[PDB]
């Protein structure tokens, strides 16, 4: 199938090594990091969006981190 | 040597009066001088070489040890003496060991012991200061004539030797008149307070007072057959073992440790006669006598053809390679920069007189275009070749880039950078004076501070300023902290 | 892999239809919907997180949408 | 030894890259990090010393950072 | 470099004299003294920093000593 | 080292900025982290030249300060050690008690 | 009695077979075929290229220069198996001999 | 790819993870970053494949 | 720049003549001739008033 839906969330797990665990553990975070480096303006845009919606620092931080995790991943 | 695309070319334009401009020449990068009705020149300091070097002190790095001796005394009898302590060749240390009837001593206790061993250094490092009046600054001066082969060609130019004996040199350019160089070889890098050690076929430029503070045994550096090493205890190590006997061994070759200790010290060429790269000179350009080549020629009546695609230099400047298909070989190249949607002559040439010399020969025309889309016309009439170009960026971009470039120039050069491109000026001189005072005060404070420690102290100063109620002290701390952060982030170029 | 970083959003738009425009327009939304449909309990979890981190209704709905968007795409 | 006194911070700065600029720029930071990660126990002692000498948080942080930097470097 | 991380402070302590115990006991102190006497200007800067951060004399002295030790050693 | 051995704590020899090998007595070794010795100078940002940093013997000798030395002549003989022998003197008689 | 070599750092190094590949500024990173060779050590740098350097487009271009590496001398760390030791306790009799 | 070609942003092309070489029409080239098309898996802890 | 040697007269034109002068604390060019054949010495005297 398409790589967009890997078989990582199913509850089935065991002692043995899963297929491509080493790469797939950090593949998504590597993609997010490289997207963030490639397009740094959206960091400013997400900062603005979090600052104009988050009253508390917890709210602002969670909105900023979720927004910086969605855009590289939802692309 | 007509550098284009070097990325550090540092355009300098304008003349104060009596037709001269003050410029500072550095090894990395050129200067491009383009005055009105004068040929443009891409000048730089090519290399500085010291003709004769005087060896001042020679440390050594490896060491061989021979002729180990040892004398001992019973505990109460005092210090032990070898006759060879007074010999400057041998290196040795007194230790206390236990003696008894098994060691031949009649009285139990701890007895003195000294073990002296010969010392000679297999390899040495040979620091050799440079006499400040045997230098030779070689300034290479191109003519920027628009030839076919000189676009970035590093072997074409005019060579002028600048020495403290004869600083003012008139470099006769071919068919362009004699440029006047009034230089200042005595104020570059302060070679008096530098030692220029040589290691082995790898020399370096080191500040004077550090080479005097290297924990290695030195010599006089008198080219003597048998040297007298001082502080030989730094290499040889004396192990007392279990406080029953003393054994001496050499610590080994200090080559790697010295190579590490030379970090942050600019390297230097030592092949053949020494040639000091990584230097700066303050030649002042007097362009009284610079004429143009083709001011007497006519205008070309025929079309042009592009032979290589136009490209943009890192500084926003385009380069044009055209070939003139016409019979009147000595001529001028008409060149008008038509702006976008308007015929405003907003772009200007960086080649003073674009001239075709021969029918077969190609010509390189350099021109700075406007920051927008801008066509460029190279010919006369309706059959004129029209180059279309889209230089990207904004004038604010050039302003920011120039500000950062000037800040870097002030970082490496210091007060001398105020004299770069400084056409006379009276406010500029006052700025240079106040910068001299503040730079001396800062250099006294922040001498010997690291890459990271400078940034740390800058952050601390900024934090102190932000939390200082005293407005004057707060402003001073913030201002000095910002520039300290900059210097920490630009230091060790 | 390479499929996780699609060529979407790069400023090369033209009048001509791009490669797999019709499918790639909605592949991401289809993935999110199918993940949110095969794992209903995370809807409850995200509702709880949004309720206990979102002071206002707009903040609550923003947090809930971002949580239901990031997790299917972080799989 | 000789390596303990690098030729850094002196007044001779030019355009050309210095000898081992890139390598020698981060050697101190790297050795401090290696010592800190190899002796994690000293971190809590440094925190203790900083906390019982720093009246304000800024003084606490300054003393803690200075203790973290000095002890591996005096090693 | 290698010399920047001496084998000192480790848990292996015995009766026999270690390699270059006598020489290596005071090398750090000697280099700090040489740097301090060769850069006397930094002394007043360290005093300034200590005085505007140390509320009490003990904190002033601690910060001044730490700054005096760290900067040559980070060199 | 070379004819001069030392006793070093395990986790420090794994933290020496020198290029290692597997130590498999192989004819052709595969050095890892070779960038520690060779230094790459970009000069004036127009060309790159590579040179060796030199013999690390003196720097390593310095880095071994505080590490107890050891004999390596012939078969290795570890001095500077301690043992916890417990002495059972049940069977010790005297010479001249008779 | 017997020592097992566990890791062998090296101290000196000789360098040979220096190579170099360059690319025009926009064209990206330069590659030598010898990067994948574990024998060679090398680093990528950015240099300026132009019509004098043979490149058609001005700017800063990538550059990688890979050179061979071998260590002339090495240091040879070798752990000791804790059950091949030999503690030699020497016990005198304190008999009052001469 | 085979008989099909596309216009792709150059930075994106350089970013996409696949083993690559100089493209100098040389048979049997050397592929930098060739670990992306191989996966090594442990059969529990006994062996390597 | 002052001139310590009060009157630098060449006595014989065969014997070379030496002059002691006190330059200014800045960089200074010293001229020992009348025309463009004038020998020009530039000295940088490090120090402060
Ligand atoms: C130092 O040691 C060397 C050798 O270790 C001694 O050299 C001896 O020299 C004499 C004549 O000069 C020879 O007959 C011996 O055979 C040499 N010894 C050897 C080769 O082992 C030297 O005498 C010693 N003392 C001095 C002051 O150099
Ligand atoms: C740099 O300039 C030199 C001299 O102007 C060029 O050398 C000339 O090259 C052309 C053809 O390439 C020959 O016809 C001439 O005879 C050469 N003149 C000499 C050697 O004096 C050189 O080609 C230019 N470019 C470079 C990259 O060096
Ligand atoms: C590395 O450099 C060496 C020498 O610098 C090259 O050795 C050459 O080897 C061939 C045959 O193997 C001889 O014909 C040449 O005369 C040698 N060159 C010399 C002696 O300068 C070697 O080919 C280079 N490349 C590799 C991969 O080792």
């Amino acid at each position: 199938s398409v790589a967009l839906a890997p078989h990582v969330g199913m509850g089935l797990d065991t002692r043995a090594q899963t297929w491509m665990s080493a790469e797939g553990a950090w593949r998504q975070i590597e993609k997010v990091e490289t997207w963030a480096f490639r397009h740094p303006g959206f960091t400013i845009l997400a900062l603005f969006l979090a600052h104009y919606i988050g009253t508390s620092l917890t709210q602002k931080v969670v909105i900023f981190i979720l927004l910086m995790l969605v855009t590289p991943s939802m692309t | 040597m007509r550098c284009v695309g070097v990325g550090n070319r540092d355009f300098v334009e304008g003349l104060s009066g009596a037709t001269w401009v003050d410029v500072v020449l550095e090894h990395g990068g050129c200067v491009t001088t383009m005055a009105k009705n004068k040929p443009t020149l891409d000048i730089e300091l090519q290399k500085t070489e010291a003709t004769q070097l005087a060896t001042l002190r020679k440390l050594c790095i490896e060491g061989k040890i021979t002729n180990v001796t040892t004398d001992s005394r019973c505990p109460t009898q005092g210090e032990a003496i070898l006759p060879e302590e007074q010999d400057q060749n041998y290196v040795c240390k007194h230790t206390y060991v236990d003696r008894g009837w098994g060691n031949g001593c009649g009285l139990f206790g701890k007895g003195s012991l000294v073990t002296c061993a010969k010392f000679q250094c297999l390899e040495l490092i040979e620091g050799k200061v440079v006499q400040h009046e045997n230098l030779k600054y070689t300034v290479i001066i191109t003519v920027h004539t628009g030839d076919q082969h000189q676009v970035g060609n590093e072997t074409q130019g005019v060579t002028a030797e600048i020495t403290p004996q004869a600083s003012t040199v008139e470099a006769i350019l071919p068919e362009y008149g004699t440029l006047g160089l009034e230089c200042s070889p005595r104020t570059g890098l302060d070679f008096n307070e530098m030692i220029l050690l040589t290691m082995k076929n790898k020399a370096w430029m080191v500040h004077r007072q550090w080479f005097f503070d290297l924990p290695l045994p030195w010599t006089s550096g008198a080219t003597t057959e048998t040297p007298t090493w001082n502080k030989k205890e730094l290499l040889v190590t004396f192990k007392n073992a279990h406080a029953k006997k003393q054994e001496v061994v050499v610590l080994g070759s200090q080559e790697g440790a010295m190579h590490t200790a030379l970090t942050g010290a600019t390297e230097i060429q030592t092949s053949g006669g020494t040639s000091i790269f990584a230097g700066h000179l303050k030649c002042r350009l007097k362009m009284d006598k610079l004429e143009l080549k083709g001011m007497s020629y006519a205008m070309c009546s025929n079309a042009f053809v592009l032979k290589k695609e136009v490209s943009e230099t890192q500084h926003g400047t385009i380069l044009i390679k055209v070939e003139y298909k016409g019979e009147d070989a000595p001529c001028k190249i008409p060149f008008s920069t038509e702006d976008g949607q308007g015929k405003a002559h907003n772009g200007r040439l960086i080649t003073a007189n674009p001239v075709v010399t021969k029918k077969e020969e190609l010509v390189n025309i350099e021109a700075e275009p406007p920051f927008g889309e801008s066509n460029i016309i190279i010919g006369i009439g309706d059959k004129a070749l029209r180059i279309n170009w889209y230089k990207k960026g904004s004038s604010i971009g050039k302003m920011f880039e120039a500000t950062a470039r000037g800040a870097r120039r002030m970082a490496i050069l210091g007060d001398t950078a105020w004299d770069f491109g400084s056409v006379g000026g009276v406010l500029n001189s006052l700025g240079k004076m106040v910068h001299q005072i503040f730079g001396s005060a800062y250099t006294a404070l922040f001498s010997g501070v690291s890459w990271i420690m400078k940034i740390g102290i800058g952050v601390l100063l900024t934090w102190i300023g932000l939390n200082s109620k005293n407005t004057s002290m707060s402003f001073s701390c913030i201002v000095i902290g910002i520039i300290t952060l900059y210097l920490g982030a630009v230091v060790q170029a």
